[PDB]
């Protein structure tokens, strides 16, 4: 409002808001898995959704040819 | 009781003006309450009330130095009559003054004291905090005696 906004904020206002929703409304359609013989049942409990960070920083992931990433991980 | 210059020249063309009082480097005496406070601590928006302002703060006026200064500039002459503290920053609007072409014969030059710095001796009256003054500010101190008659006169 008052300034010019930060040139990237558009990229991170957008990927904030893929963390801040995006995930949890992905998840949250992702069925209940039911075998053949209708006796075994799966489920993510997306409530659990935890983002671990990425293990390997920036300058090495450049330097090793790797990708940049956090971990997901769901009960 | 009276007082001669002893010159009869007709000074000069722009006829002088003589500003009294306190200088400072930009302070604004007439404050309110008002009612939209922007963010406490991002001062990245008070542009904000800068334009959209208070009624009181619309065009704030401030120190006689400052009139001074924009008198000048108008192309009139203006003499500034005030103290100042002998210490750096009382040199420093001294400069002021006088890069701005300030007239300053009547600007005096306590040396006991520390320009804008006032002593206040802090109080508690009615459980509420409150200050008195223990010493004034140099600006706040021009006796009589220390009036510059030449400056009065143009």
């Amino acid at each position: 409002t008052s300034t010019i906004p930060g040139f990237n904020q558009i990229q991170f206002e957008g990927f904030y808001r893929f963390i801040d929703q995006g995930l949890i409304e992905e998840l949250s359609k992702f069925p209940k898995i039911e075998d053949i013989d209708h006796e075994i049942e799966f489920q993510l409990f997306v409530e659990t959704y935890q983002l671990v960070e990425p293990l390997i920083k920036e300058r090495d992931a450049v330097y090793e040819s790797l990708t940049y990433s956090s971990e997901l991980y769901v009960s | 009781v009276d007082y001669d210059d002893g010159i009869d020249f007709p000074y000069d063309d722009p006829p002088l003006v003589c500003c009294f009082g306190a200088v400072q480097k930009e302070f604004v005496p007439v404050v309110r309450v008002h009612d939209n406070p922007m963010h406490p601590d991002i001062y990245s928006q008070w542009k904000m009330l800068q334009w959209d302002p208070p009624e009181f703060g619309r065009a704030p006026g401030g120190p006689p130095s400052n009139v001074a200064i924009s008198h000048v500039r108008l192309g009139g002459r203006a003499a500034f009559m005030g103290k100042v503290g002998g210490d750096d920053y009382g040199e420093e609007l001294v400069l002021m003054m006088n890069k701005e072409r300030v007239q300053t014969r009547g600007v005096k030059f306590d040396e006991g004291a520390s320009t804008a710095c006032t002593r206040v001796k802090i109080k508690f009256e009615d459980g509420k905090m409150k200050a008195e003054t223990v010493k004034e500010p140099p600006e706040d101190s021009l006796l009589a005696s220390e009036l510059n008659l030449a400056v009065l006169k143009e």
